[PDB]
């Protein structure tokens, strides 16, 4: 795939297009920045709110990898639905509510 | 006499239903028994009555 | 009564009692269905098995408070449980197809679908005004019978008990009543106020 | 198993990042109160260190969960100072009171069909259409629209052939439709508009 | 402490002048850098 | 009691409907909002219809008075034309509900539900009318620039509307014996259809339709949902955000 990105890199015509989106690297990596950093601020949050707790939610919202899929995931539309009926037997009410509000901030923002 | 009640109750035993939150303090009253302390020297036991 | 708090539970997916709390009076809703239960219990044995089988249900009597009841005539009893009544007095209707002898009163059992509760005009469900705050309650005196509907037993466990109800809403005319009122009390007043403002 | 061998160390570099902090407030309030108080930013600087300080030195059931999101809200405030973030945190604040208008006629359409919902909400298709704040609430997911299905089977099989199943499935996925895309399109509007004015 | 020592508990700590605990959930916590030895009894009255 | 009669309905219109159906109406409001409420009736149930039945008399008097006001140009308004509809199921209702005795299923029946939505745009046209002050210029502004481009988006929708047609019935037509069991009709037909163009397990379609023995039934569904959900929301999208940008060019 890395020889077919070669063939690809001919036609001057997607240079051309290259070139004219290629001022937009600098904006891009700083949105992807700003989208880290909410991660990184929900991830300490989740682990805090379930995991430590450790009376379940295990893989969610306690090992790291796992926790930051789980909050990119649930940044996005998928698996917010399976998500919260998981969250919701963990006798944390107002889970519901932090994971709606996370949501419409990131989801949002982001998109 | 009493238990002619038209209602079907838990397990029936009324002597367990007059009991009731005196069922939890068996040796609560054996210690306080034992000891010659509690009352007149009294004690009323479960399976008595 | 704990079956059938369970099983209100599971059909209705839920069950309110009233706002005081009985142990052994437990207060069933209108709108719940209700799906009766018994069990004959030996209590000189320890035996207690429930009744599978059909038994005859008929209410006898009803009140609005306590020691405010009073037994139904059989005729009475006839306006208010035989199908064959056509004046609307019946207090339930059961979509089943067994009856007894004569047809005279539906025959239900355990497998039944339930007992739908009607109450109609010639009820004392109609022209009822409780004197203070919640839903008006009422309580049914009515007997379950076996006296020709077994085939193993030699005598009938006539039982007579209460059941409890609550939320009654059955009339008419007075929603009419306080509806003219309102129209033409606020009527009089718009005229006035227009008649007096030119 | 980090941790172990960790936690003396994290707490010394916990007191080194407190002073160091305090330090700098107290730098900032040398030359002046007034204007340090008069602030958009200091001011959540200042909450910041004050809460971080007050759950160190005295009793507090703030606990990891205040003492680590505070040090990477500090993270955030530090890192918005060099230049290639800053003109992006700028606006995101500039686009929430335009934002904040849409967010109110959104909360605003759904209550008032939600009177709509409640009426075939309610003791029937029940433990999400019930309680009158999880059926808000449940609403809201299927206007962020993924995985409605489960609530599609929910209440599935009324009558078989039509029942209420059409009418009030048609009655809510149009309008559920039409609220997503009208709150996505009011989204990249008043985001398009406020960077229009980050531009101009 | 279920709702079984709850009268025991109430009437034995003031005339033992001792804190009176329920096993078979018993824990510690200890916060030293020290031996600590401890001493377990059972109150009187209940054995010979 | 001609023109003479219209002028002095006019004024005491103007006084007696700033006064009166001000106050009426928001008690209106207030009881219904604490009547939808699935936790408070139960506590009521029974002093909560009765004065359903009263504010629907107070509204039938306004019917009342608009019927014996001017006429043809209160119908002459969409708004009243909605209040007249709704005042026609009320009273429609009303007389079905006081008649009693008749032949049809009840307790709570299909009809009753029917009924409740009734009154659900009654309250909604209670809370329309309460906001007669205090819109807020920023909303107002806002969807006012939202109703600019109507045509734009009527014609959008038209569009999006013979695509799905024209997909659902080339599926239910793909489909026949195919285990139609989920969209066996029209109606689960064009919500199968909704779903697909909605993002709803239509993964889970694809990976339920690998398990029977159709398989080029996949890619059709592939093109046709990437081409309907790129072609439809970046056309609105784009629609919308000009349409707010020439807004954003003036003033």
């Amino acid at each position: 795939s890395l020889r077919i990105l070669k063939l690809i890199s001919y036609s001057r015509g997607i240079r051309t297009l290259i070139i004219a989106v290629g001022e937009t690297v600098y904006t891009v990596a700083s949105v992807l920045t700003l989208l880290f950093l909410l991660m990184f601020v929900f991830a300490i949050l989740g682990f805090c709110l379930f995991g430590v707790t450790d009376r379940g939610d295990l893989e969610n919202w306690g090992n790291l990898a796992s926790a930051f899929f789980t909050l990119f995931s649930l940044a996005t539309v998928d698996g917010w639905t399976d998500l919260q009926e998981e969250l919701d037997k963990r006798k944390f009410t107002v889970s519901r509510a932090f994971t709606i509000l996370f949501i419409l901030l990131a989801s949002f923002i982001f998109l | 006499s009493k238990y002619d009640k038209p209602y079907a109750d838990p397990v029936h035993d009324p002597t367990w239903r007059w009991w009731q939150h005196k069922t939890k303090d068996k040796d609560y009253f054996f210690y306080l028994f034992s000891n010659r302390l509690a009352a007149e020297g009294i004690y009323i036991n479960m399976n008595a009555y | 009564v704990s079956y059938t708090i369970m099983h209100s539970e599971e059909i209705n997916k839920h069950y309110f009692d009233c706002v005081i709390k009985d142990a052994e009076m437990p207060c069933f809703l209108f709108r719940d269905l209700f799906q009766p239960f018994f069990l004959v219990q030996d209590l000189v044995t320890g035996d207690s098995g429930s009744f599978l089988g059909s038994y005859v249900l008929k209410v006898v009597g009803g009140g609005r408070t306590l020691n405010t009841i009073r037994d139904y005539t059989e005729e009475e009893i006839f306006r208010y449980n035989s199908p064959l009544d056509t004046t609307n007095s019946l207090i339930w209707k059961t979509k089943v197809e067994r009856t007894t002898e004569d047809k005279k009163f539906y025959i239900m059992s355990h497998e039944s679908p339930g007992v739908e509760w009607l109450c109609l005009e010639n009820s004392p469900c109609y022209d009822i005004i409780p004197q203070s705050i919640y839903p008006p309650e009422f309580f049914f005196k009515l007997l379950v019978s076996n006296r020709g509907v077994d085939n193993s037993t030699y005598c009938d466990y006539k039982l007579t008990f209460i059941v409890h109800i609550h939320g009654l809403p059955l009339s008419s005319k007075r929603t009419s009543f306080i509806v003219m009122v309102s129209t033409s009390f606020f009527i009089a007043l718009v005229v006035f106020y227009i008649l007096f403002c030119l | 198993y980090l941790g172990q061998k960790h936690y003396e160390l994290f707490s010394t570099i916990d007191d080194i990042v407190l002073t160091i902090l305090i330090c700098e407030v107290l730098l900032g309030w040398l030359n002046g109160f007034w204007i340090f108080w008069k602030d958009g930013w200091n001011i959540l600087n200042f909450a910041i260190v004050f809460i971080l300080f007050m759950g160190f030195f005295i009793k507090q059931l703030d606990m990891v969960a205040i003492t680590y999101p505070l040090r990477v809200l500090r993270l955030v405030h530090v890192c918005m100072a060099v230049e290639p973030l800053a003109r992006i945190i700028k606006v995101i604040l500039q686009s929430m009171p335009d934002l904040a208008n849409v967010m109110a006629l959104i909360l605003f359409f759904m209550l008032v069909f939600s009177v709509f919902g409640v009426t075939l909400f309610g003791a029937f298709v029940p433990k999400h259409f019930q309680n009158m704040g999880v059926a808000l609430y449940t609403l809201f997911i299927c206007i962020t629209q993924d995985g409605w299905l489960d609530i599609y089977t929910d209440f599935q099989m009324d009558e078989r052939e039509y029942a209420m199943e059409v009418g009030g499935a048609i009655y809510f996925a149009v309008f559920i439709t039409l609220g997503a895309f009208i709150g996505l399109n009011l989204f990249v509007v008043v985001v398009t508009t406020n960077l229009e004015q980050m531009m101009k | 402490e279920p709702e079984n020592v709850k009268k025991m508990k109430h009437y034995l700590e003031p005339l033992l002048k001792t804190p009176v605990y329920n096993p078979l959930g018993l824990n510690l916590t200890i916060q030293g850098s020290e031996l600590f030895h401890f001493k377990v009894s059972v109150v009187p009255g209940v054995s010979f | 009691l001609l023109g003479l009669q219209q002028m002095i309905l006019s004024l005491t219109q103007s006084l007696g409907f700033e006064t009166f159906i001000f106050i009426v109406v928001c008690l209106n409001t207030v009881i219904l909002v604490a009547q939808t409420f699935t936790e408070l009736e139960i506590r009521g149930e029974w002093y909560f219809m009765v004065l359903d039945s009263i504010f629907l008399s107070i509204y039938v008097l306004e019917a009342v008075l608009k019927l014996i006001a001017l006429g043809l140009e209160y119908f002459y308004d969409p708004w009243n034309n909605l209040d007249f509809f709704i005042m026609v199921m009320a009273v429609l209702d009303f007389v079905l509900l006081q008649i009693n005795s008749l032949s049809y299923s009840f307790y709570n029946h299909s009809l009753f539900r029917i009924l409740k939505v009734f009154k659900s745009m009654r309250a909604l046209r209670a809370i329309r009318v309460l906001r007669r002050l205090s819109i807020l210029t920023s909303l107002h502004e806002v969807a006012g620039t939202l109703s600019g481009s109507l045509p734009s988006i009527t014609a959008i929708l038209t569009l999006m509307f013979t695509c799905l047609f024209l997909f659902s019935v080339v599926l239910r037509a793909l489909f026949q014996d195919s285990d139609p069991k989920r969209f066996q009709n029209i109606f689960t037909t064009l919500f199968t259809l909704f779903t697909m163009l909605t993002l709803d397990d239509w993964s889970l379609i694809y990976i339920d339709n690998r398990a029977q023995g159709a398989w080029y039934i996949i890619p059709i569904l592939m093109i046709y949902i990437v081409i309907q959900y790129f072609i439809f929301l970046n056309l609105v999208i784009a629609v919308l955000v000009d349409n707010f940008q020439m807004a954003l060019l003036k003033g």
